């Protein structure tokens, strides 16, 4: 609550840079219209934003990014 | 005196032998119930289910008391048939209103059995007020638990209308349960080696002969089962009783093993390890004890 | 009962009774103004 | 704690801060323009008596 | 948006999607209904461990599980097709689902290329997610191994009942089955009960014994003269490795030492793997307690040892119950009418003494002899007298408990009291002593019409019994007005419960939404978004 | 123990007073009072509708010949067949102009209607004790039946509870604000005055303004000082 | 009231309210519709005169009074701003026919006001939902007044004549007197010095029938409001009370009453012995001085006695008819009483005499038994003669640690023989266009259909069968049976019109299985957790094994003492169930007991001593306290201590497992969003809520 | 008045039931020959429910 320079209630996203979809899922009912009016461009990191677009949340196993190393496979010959 | 009298027979034996006989009786003596029931006509004030459940538990052993052995070995079956309507006088149903048939189960013969007159003083159902205009009738048939309903037996039911039976049986067959259903003829316990039978004595037939037949059947079955008892002598798989000579440890996990080893000085329960020496077990001594106990049981029953 | 480490005890808060699960739903001027 | 009536109300003659869900909700809301319970502690009692 | 001009909130327009609590996002995007699900009543089973859950037949014959076609499983899939055990087939290269019938389909339609899959009846030891509602914390939803069972109820081990706040008076639970391979691995590791043994914050175990088991534990530690056969009868299938070193008589301490297969010391409880406390009580074998032996075993080695101890100890406790039994009777509570009559006479005398004191003060004030007290002070004095009487009853009950323990050491009710289960001097005071002052909002009931509460008392009555002080006990039986006061308290409690049930959910959801995105970064720091909240996670950078 | 016997005596049936089943008795009467007596009084009206000239030219509407009859089948037949259990009520209506003349009364018919053969009103009927309705005075009681239900159009059985009236019998007090109070009450005509008339009054008092101790209503009475109103009414 | 607010009747008080019965709904609706009818006629005539001439009355406006729609809407459940007046009857119990008509609802107040006591049941209230604290139940001794218009007028005239005749000189004070009102109509002002006499002389005359009505209410308000109020209207609560006249209990100065009470009815007592009982309404009660009991009255001095106006009846008369099913509710905690009242209505009983005739939903008990430890109210209301349970043998012990957290062990042979067996009956209804019914094509769903397109009698329907042929034209579009168990077709009724209407009644017997719910009369509810064989249960020296085993700890942790007493009394009844005349004799153990435990123990001791004259002291004590030594069936050895073991009246509730089971694999979808549909009867799925989503995120399983 | 055995112990109680319901002997005389508690309670508290005649036919069009 005291993360900013002033205390902030739990009913409002005043100082925190919450995402538009985060506000909408919290229950704002008008965040999308204001974002359209102000022309806001946002990334996709929140759990709400990830759930909206069917992405893996950055929680637990999903906190990391995975690749596949094809070097060994391409060094094998039939 | 009364048509029915409650009695007890008490004998004193070794605790383990008494427990063995009690559990053997409760496992091997099965009297079949009349659970294959078909209601052909019902314009009474009671639904089919009430009639069927009431008739399933008719105490039939007092009617078929002359065929105890074969019914116990399941070489013979029985059925009851009822057809009764309202009337001006005696507007109720007793146990004398049924008909009782014995089924040979080899040639599928169906033969009628005699009825005691005392059955005229039993009660099952009381009709409502007699109205000549309306109809109030019940008709049903019931077979014991082991019977198989095929055209061979059905062709013998000359007292029925076959078409009605076929229709109604095809209606009910899907809810009749498939497995065997039975009852214990009387109550048997053995608190601390004190073997007690709680039984019922009726006026019209001799109870001692029936008791003797049941006891003989039980003794034969128990002796055979003892003779066919084997204890694995490999490793313990935690599924059957077994013996490990390497450690000299017996795992008890069945009732007969428990009873015998306790008869020879152990103090085991039904899922437990014990340090027991299998050389102390002498089957012939156990069988002799069982035979003596059966003779004593018959002597006790004779003095009623 | 006995006390060993009472300064670290943890208290239990669990209701004994809970509500059963829900089942399927399945002019005469004759009243006061009520201002 | 709320659903098992863990807390029991009490009567007091002086200002106290309450226990239970309602007080926690009040704290979280952080509503302005209300009275606050100021406490004064000392060892010279005259300053408090005044 | 009709609401711009009007004030009706029933017409359907574009804004209806974000009307209120029934948004589209919070009812279809972060929540939904699923296909592989079930719900049913629950019951207890003694053949299921905390890691397993029993599934009824009617669910096993409907739910289906996925087998992927690859080099390892192709032949098995072909055999399943041959045996008429495949229920569905999915062609991944066409995104086409076919309902493989039983003699009502084609065999050529199947070609089993890699990446396809088939669906068959669900098999035992498959992990399934299940839980109870409301899901207040992490332990209401867990993934366990399937075991076949009888009946039409979902069977659970009583070991997890507290962690879910469940009982068997009509509760229900729900099941879901996700078969994506990543989800399968994560269910097998992260959501396994053996991994959730120790609570996240205070660290105590979340699984343990309940109810009569506790008493059994308390009794087992006290039994003294046992031969080897009786020890093995108690132990059961865990008695293979018991070592009768050189003894011929055993105690319950020997059994507990055998169960704790470790040589560890902990100030108070243990020394060289042996219990040095006086008795075994609820704090030892119940979940969420600070003296649990499973907790010490887990601290010593790992959670596997803790779960093993829980399972084994529960088994032996129930075998003790099977061998010796346990029951409370009426003759344990009230053998005769001596103590109750004594306490009743004491109450009858003391209440009248209090009334006479109050009347003397009132009469003195009514004449010009003393200045009256304030209302608050007078209430305080009366309350003090009544509280003294209540404490007198408490002391009487405690002394009676002590004396009965001396005379009749085998009292089952006092066994429950000692073990630490639901019995204490206050409850016995209610049953046998006095019911005491009834309060609403911390004060007695208020006067309403003629300065009174009920017309059984005169106007402006000062009688304490007439404002909610109950004298009788449950064994004696309350009277009509005492019953009124009792029911007043009860019904007020229930109504408050309903209102709080409404409000707490809203506050909880708000808090959960606010803190949801705070995690530990890769350096053991607590951060949210791009801000640093705390340098060291738990002050230690160790698991909580 | 005599008080216990006297209490028991109130729970048993009392044939002399027409109580055959105490637990629901007060309900049966509550319906027997309406279907037999109050309906006739409510329906049988003779009222002016319009007036002209000066109280010498007015139209009059009269209702009379009210009859109520029960069905012809038992409630079990209604349940099986799927019918409904309703009683049929019919009445005759006259609309006629009247002109006051020195010779007496002048009557000129304008219209008349009857419902002798029609479902003019269908009133749900209460089954009652023994499957017996107040209209039918049969002599057979079905045992173990206590009734208390209705059968609606779709052959569904209905049952209801009692409700508390909105009009109280004591004035309501309310603290509008600090040192400002109100006191509201109601007046209703006796039972034998058809149609019934209602009035709702409020007295307002405020410490700051003691000259405005005022009694008022909504568009039915003046706002006057209550003390002066009492002076006017009682002449004291 | 401005200066002493707490002493003036509050707005939620029952002192200032009245209640509507069945008749008043219809009366008000008739009033409103008649007024609307006349208004419409007037408007039509005015319009016709405005446009045309001759004052013509349009037809089709004086043929539709509009009462039919009003009554239909009333029975549907709409009445002004209330929506609970009427409802469809749920056929759970036979006692509901009493319980629902005697309820009183209040507009949306949830606290227990002191004025509801003694006139409403204290314990019978909803425990959860939106109705919490808004529905109350009358006591067995309460009622609601009725009065006709002619009787109203006659009574009012008599009262006015009495006032004006007997007090000619002292009814014109108007400045320092007590105003006398009849239905809030001021008719006189009495001299203060004569108030008491006026009331006393009045009440006496009321009890003799001098005014022709024995329910007139007279209240004397004296704090400083100084009023005399007389009420005669309808919709008032009234109870009988014992009269105290000049410091004297009339019941004690009427010797002939004790000898004559046997052959007299209540009204005979009122007529022949006035001044013993008075009918008092709630407002008059709230301002009187009432002694709580006869025993407490007899212990007071004459000077103390002189202050009281009435004396109350025993406490068992302050409960409803539902609460009268329970036993000794005043020996337990209150919450248990609330729950017991809630569940006593859900017990299964002999629901209807027309089990085979009525086509309705219901549940029926198959082999009923009449309880024999009861109160008088349960006997007079006939709730006892229609049965709601059976007598079963119970043992209070732990069984292998299985029966925990309210689970119970039940015996297999008890279930086989018919123990607590019920039958559930259900109603099915369909409407079919005539062409589809007569359409001539055998689909696999029409296996149970006869040649006439209707299901066959006595056949069993499955989860995919149809009851009547309905083909849309070469497709089957008929509805389907959708229960996971089968049912037998008991009755079929058909109506032929433009459409075809088919109704079917089906029945199914349901022996107990795992998950089924039972309870006792002290709110000890539990589900079946294990079905034990007769040979796996402990037994006593007579070879009796319990039908039900319940864990004993809950009895003492919840403080349901009365349960124990019940068992003892039941056991005593079994030893000697008849009077000294040989007639069946029930045992009276009322809710709100008031009798001592020692007296019950003495009664039980006498019963056993009559049964077996030769018993040792230890045996007699064991029988009285219901204690026995039980043996382990496996080893035939005793347990450590004696067990509580005996018979009790046991109830079966209506919550069955197979009615709650649900499972989904694949099915339909909602069109707009394309997700699983909803509805257990429609094969819908279970909803994965966002609290479960939070839990899964707490595991770290992304 | 319908079941032919005791539901608790399984004993036969049909003769006593006839002796009670049809011959209308005293409950004492009837119970003279019944010992078990369950059986006495069953013979003392069991009834046949009150029911009307059945409307026929069961299938009506
Ligand atoms: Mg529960
Ligand atoms: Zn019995």
């Amino acid at each position: 609550l005291c993360a900013s320079y002033e205390p902030e209630s739990v009913n409002k996203f005043k100082f925190g840079a919450a995402s538009t979809l985060k506000r909408a899922t919290f229950g704002d009912n008008k965040a999308l219209l204001n974002a359209a009016l102000h022309k806001k461009s946002e990334p996709i990191n929140d759990n709400s934003s990830c759930h909206f677009f069917s992405k893996v949340p950055n929680i637990g196993t999903g906190y990391y990014k995975y690749f596949i190393d094809l070097g060994l496979l391409m060094r094998m010959e039939r | 005196q009364h048509p029915r009298e409650e009695n007890s027979i008490v004998v004193e034996l070794e605790p383990s032998l008494a427990t063995f006989i009690k559990q053997g009786f409760n496992n091997l003596v099965k009297w079949p119930l009349l659970n294959i029931g078909i209601v052909l006509s019902n314009t009474s004030t009671a639904v089919n289910e009430e009639w069927l459940t009431a008739v399933e538990h008719i105490p039939t052993m007092k009617i078929f008391y002359k065929h105890i052995h074969k019914i116990l070995t399941r070489e013979m079956g029985f059925l009851v048939y009822l057809k009764r309507s309202q009337s001006e006088r005696d507007n109720y149903i007793t146990l004398y209103d049924f008909d009782y048939y014995i089924i040979d189960k080899d040639t599928n013969s169906v033969t009628m059995v005699d009825k005691p007159t005392e059955l005229k003083e039993t009660l099952l159902h009381v009709f409502q007020e007699y109205r000549l205009k309306s109809s109030q009738t019940i008709e049903l048939i019931a077979f014991s638990s082991g019977t198989v309903i095929n055209e061979d037996i059905v062709s013998k039911l000359t007292f029925l209308d076959v078409e009605v039976f076929n229709r109604e049986y095809n209606n009910v067959k899907t809810i009749i349960d498939p497995d065997f259903v039975f009852r214990s003829p009387f109550i048997v316990i053995s608190p601390m080696g004190k073997l007690t039978f709680f039984v019922e004595v009726y006026s019209w037939f001799d109870f001692k002969s029936c008791f003797k037949d049941i006891i003989d059947f039980l003794e034969g079955a128990l002796i055979a089962n003892i003779h066919n008892h084997m204890i694995k002598v490999g490793n313990c798989d935690e599924t059957v009783s077994s013996y490990n000579p390497e450690s000299g440890m017996l795992f008890v996990n069945d009732l007969m093993t428990m009873n015998i080893v306790n008869f020879f000085g152990c103090n085991s329960r039904l899922e437990s390890y014990h340090r027991f020496d299998m050389t102390k077990v002498d089957v012939e001594l156990f069988i002799k004890a069982l035979s003596d106990a059966c003779k004593k049981i018959l002597s006790a029953s004779n003095r009623l | 009962t006995q006390s060993i480490h009472e300064n670290k005890e943890i208290t239990e808060i669990l209701p004994d009774n809970n509500p059963s699960p829900p089942e399927s739903p399945e002019d005469r001027n004759d009243e006061p103004p009520e201002d | 704690q709320a659903l098992s009536s863990f807390h029991t109300t009490e009567k007091s003659g002086a200002v106290k801060q309450k226990l239970g869900f309602n007080e926690f909700n009040n704290l979280t809301n952080l509503s302005k323009n209300k009275t606050e319970i100021i406490t004064l502690v000392s060892d010279d009692i005259s300053k408090l008596q005044s | 948006d009709i609401k711009i001009i009007s004030n009706n909130t029933t017409s359907i327009n574009l804004s209806y999607i974000t009307s209120g609590k029934n948004n589209m996002i919070r009812s279809y995007i972060v929540a939904r209904r699923k296909d592989q699900t079930a719900r049913s009543v629950i019951g207890p089973s003694t053949s299921i461990t905390v890691n397993e859950v029993g599934m009824p037949a009617y669910i096993r014959n409907t739910l289906t599980e996925k087998i992927f076609v690859n080099a390892f499983t192709v032949d098995k899939v072909k055999q399943l097709l041959a045996s008429n055990q495949v229920k569905f087939y999915f062609n991944k290269r066409l995104n086409q689902l076919t309902r493989i019938r039983q003699g009502k389909f084609i065999k050529n339609k199947i070609h089993l290329l890699p990446g396809d899959w088939v669906e068959v009846a669900v098999q035992e030891y498959t992990s399934i997610i299940f839980g109870r509602q409301p899901s207040l914390h992490r332990y209401n939803v867990i993934a366990s191994s399937i075991r076949a069972t009888e009946g039409d109820t979902i069977k659970i081990s009583p070991g997890i009942a507290n962690s879910q706040n469940a009982d068997f008076d009509g509760d229900e639970e729900w099941m879901i089955l996700e078969q994506n391979p990543k989800a399968v691995i994560e269910q097998s590791i992260l959501m396994y009960p053996t991994t959730l043994l120790k609570h996240d914050i205070h660290g105590a175990p979340v699984y343990g014994s309940i109810q009569d088991e506790i008493v059994a534990a308390y009794s087992l530690f006290r039994i003294q003269d046992l031969c080897l056969d009786e020890v093995l009868n108690i132990l059961g299938k865990y008695g293979r490795e018991f070592d009768p070193k050189g003894k011929c008589k055993f105690s319950g301490k020997d059994i507990y030492t055998y169960l704790i297969g470790e040589k560890i010391n902990y100030p108070g409880l243990l020394k060289d793997g042996e219990i040095i406390a006086n008795d075994v009580d609820s704090n030892f074998v119940v979940a969420m307690r600070h003296l649990s032996l499973a907790g010490l075993l887990s601290d010593h080695k790992s959670n596997v040892e803790g779960i093993n101890f829980i399972i084994k100890s529960s088994y032996v406790f129930k075998r003790y119950l099977s061998i010796y039994g346990f029951g409370v009777t009426f003759k344990d509570l009230r053998p005769n009418s001596t103590f109750t009559n004594k306490l009743e006479a004491i109450n009858v005398e003391k209440i009248e003494l209090i009334k006479e004191a109050y009347a003397k003060y009132l009469n003195d004030v009514r004449d010009g002899k003393i200045v009256p007290l304030s209302k608050a002070l007078e209430a305080d004095y009366v309350e003090s007298m009544l509280s003294n009487l209540t404490n007198l009853n408490i002391r009487e009950i405690e002394e009676h408990m002590r004396q009965t323990l001396i005379d009749d050491p085998d009292n089952n009710l006092l066994k429950m009291a000692k073990a630490g289960y639901k019995v204490n001097p206050t409850e016995l005071m209610y049953i046998l002593g006095t019911y005491g002052q009834q309060r609403i909002d911390g004060e007695p009931a208020e006067t309403r019409v003629l300065g009174r509460v009920l017309p059984y008392y005169l106007p402006d009555s000062k009688d304490p019994e007439g404002r909610g002080y109950i004298l009788n006990s449950l064994t004696k039986g309350l009277t009509g007005s005492q019953y009124y006061f009792s029911m007043l308290v009860a019904r007020s409690q229930s109504t408050d419960i309903v209102c709080e049930t409404s409000r707490t959910g809203t506050l909880a959801r708000k808090i959960i939404k606010k803190m949801e995105d705070m995690v530990v970064d890769g350096y053991g720091q607590v951060v949210i978004g791009n801000t640093l909240i705390k340098y060291a996670a738990n002050y230690t950078k160790i698991l909580g | 123990e005599m008080d216990q016997r006297l209490g028991y005596k109130f729970l048993v049936p009392d044939p002399k007073a027409g109580v055959f089943y105490r637990p629901l008795h007060f309900q049966y009467v509550s319906y027997s009072n309406f279907i037999l007596h109050r309906l006739h009084e409510i329906l049988t009206v003779k009222r002016p509708l319009l007036s002209f000239k000066n109280n010498t030219e007015r139209i009059m509407i009269e209702i009379s010949n009210v009859k109520v009859t029960p069905p012809d089948y038992s409630p079990i037949i209604a349940s099986i067949k799927g019918k409904s259990y309703d009683a049929l009520a019919t009445f005759t209506v006259n609309i006629f102009k009247e002109v006051m003349t020195k010779e007496g009364i002048s009557i000129t018919k304008i219209s008349s209607y009857e419902g002798k053969d029609s479902h003019l009103i269908k009133i749900p009927l209460l089954i009652g004790y023994g499957n017996k309705n107040p209209l039918d005075t049969a002599k057979y009681l079905v045992p173990n039946v206590i009734g208390g239900v209705f059968i609606n159009k779709q052959s569904v059985e209905k049952v209801g509870i009692n409700l508390v009236e909105k009009i109280t019998t004591w004035p309501k007090f309310r603290v509008v604000k600090p040192n400002s109070f109100t006191f509201s009450f109601s007046s209703v005509s006796p039972p034998n005055v058809l149609p019934t008339r209602y009035r709702h009054y409020k007295i307002s008092l405020d410490i700051s303004q003691l000259e405005a101790l005022n009694i008022s209503s909504t568009k039915t009475f003046i706002t006057v000082n209550i003390v002066l109103l009492s002076q006017y009414l009682s002449r004291v | 009231c401005i200066f002493h607010t707490s002493r003036y009747p509050d707005r939620d008080s029952m002192v200032c309210h009245r209640i509507l019965t069945y008749g008043k709904y219809f009366e008000t609706l008739a009033h409103d519709e008649l007024e609307n009818y006349i208004g419409n006629i007037r408007n039509d005539i005015m319009n016709n005169h405005k446009n045309r001439g001759t004052y013509a009355v349009n037809i089709h406006v004086l043929t539709t009074p509009g009462l039919n729609h009003a009554f239909s809407s009333l029975l549907s459940g709409k009445f002004k701003k209330s929506d609970g007046s009427y409802r469809t009857h749920p056929h759970y119990s036979w006692m509901q026919n009493i319980s629902i008509p005697r309820s009183v609802g209040f507009y949306p107040v949830r606290k227990y006001h002191p004025s509801q006591y003694l006139y409403f049941c204290s314990s019978d209230v909803p425990e959860r939902g939106p109705q919490v604290g808004l529905v109350s139940q009358l006591s067995v001794l309460s009622s609601i007044t009725n009065i006709l218009t002619s009787e109203y007028l006659d009574l009012e005239k008599k009262i006015c004549e009495y006032i004006r005749s007997y007090y000619k000189d002292d009814i014109s004070y108007f400045e320092t007197g007590f105003p006398i009102t009849i239905e809030n109509a001021l008719v006189a002002s009495l001299n203060p010095n004569m108030i008491c006499d006026f009331v006393t002389d009045f009440r006496r005359r009321k009890r003799m029938g001098f005014f022709g009505n024995l329910e007139v209410g007279i209240t004397l308000v004296r704090d400083h409001m100084n009023e005399i109020r007389i009420n005669i209207g309808a919709g008032r609560l009234v109870r009988p009370f014992l009269v105290v006249d000049n410091g004297e209990l009339m019941m004690d100065v009427c010797p002939e009453l004790e000898s004559r009470l046997d052959d007299m009815t209540f009204s005979d007592i009122q007529k022949e012995f006035p001044h013993v009982i008075e009918m008092v309404d709630i407002e008059q009660f709230t301002f009187s001085n009432v002694c709580e009991s006869v025993q407490k009255f007899r212990m007071m001095s004459k000077d103390e006695r002189k202050q009281y106006d009435l004396c109350d009846f025993p406490a068992e008369f302050r409960d409803g008819y539902v609460a009268s099913s329970l036993v000794g509710i005043n020996h337990n905690s209150g919450p248990r009483a609330i729950l017991g009242c809630a569940q006593a209505k859900q017990a299964i009983s002999c629901l209807s005499s027309d089990i085979r005739n009525k086509i309705d939903n219901g549940i029926h008990l198959m082999y009923p038994e009449r309880p024999i430890v009861i109160s008088k109210a349960l006997e007079t209301s006939k709730i006892a003669a229609n049965c709601f349970g059976q007598h079963v043998t119970i043992a209070l012990m732990s069984y292998k640690g299985i029966n925990q957290e309210d689970g119970i062990i039940i015996k297999k042979q008890f279930i086989q023989r018919g123990g607590l067996d019920i039958v559930t009956a259900k109603k099915h209804q369909v409407e079919i266009p005539l062409e589809n019914f007569n359409n001539k094509e055998r689909s696999n769903a029409y296996s149970k259909l006869e040649s006439n397109g209707l299901v066959r009698l006595n056949a069993f329907l499955e989860s995919g069968d149809a009851m009547a042929r309905n083909i849309s034209s070469s497709f089957d579009v008929s509805e389907k049976y959708t229960d996971m168990y089968k049912s037998r077709v008991e009755r079929v009724q058909v109506e032929l019109t433009d459409k075809v209407k088919v109704r079917v009644l089906t029945m199914k017997e349901r022996r107990p299985i795992l998950g089924d719910k039972f309870t006792t009369r002290t709110s000890q509810k539990g589900t079946v957790a294990y079905v034990a064989d007769e040979t796996e249960l402990p037994y006593d020296e007579n070879g009796i094994t319990p039908d039900v085993i319940i864990n004993s700890t809950s009895i003492f942790s919840r403080k349901t003492i009365s349960m124990l007493i019940e068992v003892i009394l039941t056991a005593a009844y079994s030893a000697k169930p008849y009077n000294n005349k040989g007639e069946n004799r029930p045992v009276c153990f009322p809710s709100s007991n008031e009798t001592s435990i020692d007296t019950y123990m003495q009664f039980a001791k006498q019963c056993y001593e009559h049964s077996n004259p030769k018993l040792s002291d230890e045996e007699l004590s064991d029988k009285i306290f219901c204690e026995k030594i039980l043996y382990d069936p496996e080893t035939d050895k005793p347990y450590a201590s004696k067990v509580f073991f005996g018979p009790i009246y046991y109830l079966r509730l209506r919550h069955l497992t197979q009615d709650k089971a649900t499972v989904r694999c694949r099915g339909k979808k909602t069109k707009l969003i394309r997700q699983a549909n909803e509805g257990r009867k429609r094969g819908g799925g279970i909803k994965f809520g966002e609290m479960e989503r939070d839990c899964l995120i707490a595991h770290g399983a992304a | 008045v319908f079941q032919l055995v005791c539901s608790t112990c399984g004993k036969d109680i049909s003769h006593e039931r006839y002796k009670l319901i049809i011959r209308k002997k005293s409950l004492k005389d009837v119970l003279v020959s019944v010992k078990n508690e369950c059986c006495r309670l069953k013979l003392s508290t069991q009834i046949e429910p009150q029911r009307n005649l059945t409307v026929q036919p069961l299938l009506d069009i």
